[PDB]
């Protein structure tokens, strides 16, 4: 839209004589639009605006005054002797109206600093009390800036807001509750002191519920003074408002880890809080779920399931659907898996494409979390190793052999084997690196190891350096490990491909003048099984979790 | 031409990568590092192509990319493994472009010549050691220094750090630990086969030619004759293709 | 119709034929019933894909045909037979087969075992 | 105190017609228009009041040329989001004299600014209530 060097530029007649307000809010508003269209400013120029602005707070216009609180915090870091503006700010902010008072004290905190802070309090102390919403919102989030600058200060602030705090207006109590907690901190019991007396309360303040709840959710039983139980009378443990959100943080929490006991009016040990919001429109998402509950999330896991389980089939929509998945993966568990397994199976249907990469990592990563066996594990990994055969990578080489050496080997390479058969160069540089690694490594007496050299002779031709410099030392620890071997390095090295052609050359030359030359002293200690380059955790089965419902 | 070697390395010097014209280079890695290595394979074919080649190779690394360093590296390398303690003169040539780097092929070639041509030079510590401290990518690295780093006469070298020191090195950057050129890049090899151990039991002559990494860097794998592609490609890599 | 060495991994590459089964019968190398058999559901044993030594040396056929199916067929047919102290199977061997959407495949695939028909009226 | 992530008003592309940022994860041009993209591509071509992008619930409707966001917590619903963005877009609305597209918040880009700091402050949900913020704000 605009060119920032013109705009900061044309700023500096301000400085000057020139106040206009017209034209200076004209060209304040295009600063906000430089910023906002995408643009940064240029250092010189900007610091050269800030100074002439501040001429412009003489004139008190409800426009100008407004672009003037947006123009200085944006442009504040990137401008010099910004102190000036302080005064004004002031000056601006005991003025009585929302458009001034709000947004002036927002701009002024921010500016503000610990020296200057004594000067905003009385105007703050006047501002957050208000049950006019702007007014003290903006002073409650003001004086969440200003503890950085100077704590104490804002501390004593902790009385206006506190007064704040017992308006059931959902802005001046969430911001006050909230902001509470964060000042009057010096230990945990006086900020608790501040929860219990809202705590006996059934608020229509959705906000400061949550942000409460947060604070609450672990047990507090120091709640001014002393109480008998960690009773939060405010949904967290209660349910005395009805809103989905809410009403799956609290329920999540309570069920194994009371805020608070069940209670007929309010569920918090029993699954039921959740479940009784749960059928539901787009809204549903919070209600259908989970997380925790008595005893698992399993007897919780069948309410709820009608659900998730039709969105989750029926939906190709993403955004449906991803709210079905985190739904379903919410609701499941040890016990659920066979049926969460299935879902699975049956979700890339509807979104296939990296979610069908997701779907065959979650049937294996959800066997390897929550087990129905770890062969099973390993079927599941063959699978995604068939349907996808390229969005496996590196990682997977490394963490399939490693997973695979528990148990699989034997198994893994044979599959692996026939995993090969595939497709020749296009299934890729990892999957010739696997069945490779572990044919290498097993030296296998399982099927004849002929068939999988036959068919990682082929790939390694026209596929990547890394796999064909990996096939030559692969081989040299296969010939050190098994003698019989041997015969078939020889073959192999010779050869174009597997030696002589880059790196694989070097490290072929290497690896083979070690074998065919040495002691293989060397050849013998280097194979210890012949396994990977490094031993992870099992990486797949969290980045499945997240990936899925994306 | 002679046989066809000749005239493709004329043809070659044309085609591979410079900083004569820009015409003829391209930031495309695979490309560059193809026409490197067909203009190499006609010294390995026939001799009098090896003493044309060398300072053709070093003009194509005077480009001072990462990647157009690297590509030139990683066949000149190879070069001397056929080409024994010929090219000694291209060493400090090939270290300079190995400090700005991004990739890992830059750092895979440099520490293979740096490496294998140690008693040519002294300047070992230094050059590494920008790298070394450096970023960019680094598996296949591993590898490559692993066989490399300490190489040729076991005290020859110093600037800060003379060949033992390299071998320190060598054997930190193949899967060990060790302070020696402000620590190495990276320490956990390439692909699952390879691994450190085979290196780290070897230099039993600390970097020397004798039966160590220096006898196989200063040897070549197999039989390398002609373009029959044993350290050859085959002709020049554009026609190749068709 | 018939395959090069390039061919071959040209169509291996150009489509998959990861599809496998193992056929009894196919204990005896390429030439034999397999070539006989491979014959009538007109195709052809050609080139090789294979690297034996005293460890390996599974019979490889490149096997090619195009077929008035819109599609063309190929297969590779490995016989493994023992050539270590742990064969796959021993003697018997696996065919990996592949058309151009694989509805040939199969026919490769089952017409390797057995086939003979004869009558004395 | 935090709910909303961030705000974004957006063309039927992805690409910032506007966006201002209560978090402090995007202050540069490149990446407040790649998370705009981000945004834009998963949530558009299937209006509801669910997203879930990066995550986070990611609330937003849709105009005539526009897609309008509320990014924010994922412990959290729809709803709660979906009464800022109604904020957003019904305060947009009455402050311009004219509904959300791309040619009313042209055609007043202050009044969009303006209007948008007093929704969200900091991350913070500072106002929620449409007709507060217009009378607030002056054109």
């Amino acid at each position: 839209h605009l060119e920032k060097s013109a705009v900061l530029q044309e700023a500096r007649v301000f400085n000057e004589t020139p106040i206009n307000p017209r034209k200076c809010a004209h060209i304040l508003t295009k600063i906000l639009y430089l910023i906002n269209q995408g643009e940064h400013l240029g250092t010189t120029e900007a610091t050269e605006a800030f100074f002439a602005m501040t001429k412009l707070f003489q004139s008190n216009d409800p426009t100008l005054r407004r672009m003037c609180y947006l123009t200085i915090k944006e442009m504040s870091c990137i401008a010099e002797d910004v102190i000036i503006v302080t005064s004004s700010l002031t000056k601006d902010m005991t003025g009585k109206e929302d458009n001034y008072r709000g947004p002036a004290v927002r701009a002024l905190c921010q500016i503000t600093d610990s020296t200057m802070l004594q000067a905003v309090e009385r105007y703050m102390k006047q501002a957050i009390v208000d049950k006019v919403p702007s007014v003290s919102s903006s002073a409650l989030v003001s004086s969440l800036h200003l503890l950085k600058c100077s704590f104490d200060v804002v501390k004593r602030w902790v009385n206006e807001a506190q007064e704040a705090a017992s308006s059931d207006n959902i802005m001046v109590q969430y911001h006050a509750l909230g902001l509470l907690y964060h000042v009057r901190k010096n230990d945990r019991l006086a900020v608790s002191k501040m929860i219990s007396k809202f705590t006996r309360h059934g608020l229509k303040s959705p906000f400061a519920y949550c942000m409460m709840i947060r604070v609450a959710s672990k047990q507090l039983e120091e709640e001014d003074g002393s109480r008998d139980s960690p009773l939060f009378d405010f949904i967290e443990s209660c349910l005395r408002n009805k809103h989905e959100m809410v009403v799956y943080e609290a329920a999540s929490a309570i069920v194994n880890l009371p805020g608070c006991s069940a209670k007929e009016l309010a569920p918090a040990v029993s699954v039921l809080q959740l479940f009784c919001s749960s059928p539901k429109a787009a809204l549903r998402y919070a209600a259908v779920r989970t997380l925790n509950k008595v005893a698992m999330k399993h007897p919780s896991a069948v309410t709820a399931c009608n659900l998730d389980l039709e969105n989750l089939v029926t939906d190709s929509n993403r955004s449906i659907a991803t709210l079905a998945i985190t739904t379903l993966l919410k609701t499941g568990s040890e016990s659920s898996i066979d049926r969460l397994m299935k879902q699975i199976s049956s979700f890339m249907s509807e979104i296939s494409d990296e979610f069908k990469v997701v779907v065959v990592q979650a049937i294996s990563a959800l066997c390897q979390k929550y087990p129905r066996k770890h062969a099973v594990l390993m079927n599941f990994l063959f699978t995604m190793l068939r349907e996808e055969g390229g969005f496996e990578y590196k990682r997977a080489i490394v963490d399939c052999i490693i997973s695979i050496i528990e148990e699989n080997s034997e198994s893994k390479e044979t599959g692996l084997s026939h995993l090969c058969e595939f497709i020749e160069d296009c299934e890729f540089t990892v999957l010739a690196t696997r069945i490779l690694h572990l044919l290498g490594q097993e030296g296998p007496k399982t099927n004849n190891p002929s068939k999988y050299i036959r068919f990682i002779y082929n790939r390694v031709v026209l596929e990547h350096e890394e796999v064909r410099a990996g096939a030559v030392s692969a081989l040299a620890k296969f010939g050190a490990q098994n003698e019989e071997m041997l015969p078939s390095i020889l073959v192999l090295l010779k050869r174009c491909v597997m030696d002589d052609d880059n790196e694989v050359r070097d490290r072929a030359t290497f690896y083979l003048n070690v074998l065919e030359q040495k002691q293989k002293a060397l050849n013998a200690g280097y194979i210890l099984n012949g396994l990977t380059v490094s031993i992870p955790g099992l990486e797949k089965a969290l980045q499945q979790y997240t990936l899925e419902p994306s | 031409s002679s046989r066809n070697v000749e005239e493709l390395v004329i043809v070659l010097k044309k085609e591979v990568i410079k900083t004569n014209n820009v015409s003829e280079h391209e930031d495309t890695d695979k490309y560059r590092q193809l026409l490197v290595r067909t203009l190499h394979s006609c010294s390995v074919r026939f001799p009098d192509m090896a003493a044309n080649v060398i300072p053709v190779l070093m003009e194509f690394l005077s480009d001072s990319n990462e990647a157009a360093a690297a590509d030139v590296l990683e066949f000149v390398r190879e070069a001397i493994q056929r080409f024994d303690n010929l090219r000694m003169l291209i060493v400090e040539k090939m270290l300079e472009v190995f400090h700005a780097i991004k990739s890992v092929k830059i750092y895979r070639g440099a520490l293979w010549i740096l490496g294998e041509y140690c008693s040519t030079k002294e300047d070992i510590q230094s050059v590494m050691t920008e790298v070394r401290r450096s970023l960019g990518e680094i598996p296949i690295v591993e590898s490559e220094i692993k066989k490399e780093a300490g190489e040729l006469k076991p005290e020859e070298e110093i600037t800060v750090g003379p060949v033992q020191k390299l071998v320190t090195e060598m054997g930190t950057y193949a899967t060990q630990s060790a302070l020696s050129s402000s620590r190495p890049t990276k320490k956990e090899e390439d692909r699952p086969p390879l691994r450190g151990f085979l290196l780290d039991g070897d230099f039993f002559v600390a970097a020397s030619l004798a039966t160590t990494l220096t006898k196989i860097a200063l040897r070549y794998v197999a039989l390398v004759q002609e373009k029959k592609k044993q350290n050859s490609f085959v002709a020049e890599a554009m026609l190749l293709m068709a | 119709a018939t395959c090069t060495d390039a061919e071959f991994r040209q169509m291996w590459a150009e489509f998959e034929w990861e599809n496998k089964v193992t056929v009894n019968t196919n204990m005896t190398d390429l030439n034999d019933y397999l070539q006989h058999i491979l014959k009538s559901t007109n195709m052809k044993c050609l080139t090789p894909e294979k690297a034996l030594s005293g460890y390996c040396g599974f019979m490889a056929a490149n096997l090619y045909a195009r077929s008035i199916f819109g599609e063309d067929a190929l297969a590779n047919v490995s016989i493994e037979k023992p050539v270590h102290q742990g064969p796959d199977a021993a003697v018997t061997g696996h065919i990996r087969i592949r058309a151009k959407s694989q509805g040939m495949a199969l026919s490769l695939g089952d017409k390797i075992n057995l086939s003979q028909k004869k009558t004395s009226l | 105190l935090y709910t909303v992530k961030a705000i974004l008003i957006l063309d039927n592309d992805g690409d910032r017609l506007f966006a201002k940022y209560y978090d402090d994860t995007y202050p540069s041009v490149k990446e407040q228009k790649a998370f705009e993209k981000n945004i834009f591509n998963k949530t558009h071509r299937t209006d509801s009041e669910i997203a879930l992008l990066e995550g986070l619930t990611v609330v937003y409707k849709s105009s005539i040329d526009l897609y309008f966001y509320v990014i924010g917590s994922s412990y959290e619903n729809e709803l709660m989001l979906m009464a800022v963005l109604n904020c957003l877009f019904d305060s947009l609305s009455q402050m311009l004299r004219k509904n959300v597209e791309k040619r009313a918040l042209l055609e007043n880009m202050e009044g969009l600014f303006l209007a948008v700091d007093e929704i969200v402050d900091g991350g913070v949900i500072l106002e929620s209530d449409p007709q507060q913020v217009v009378h607030r704000v002056a054109l």
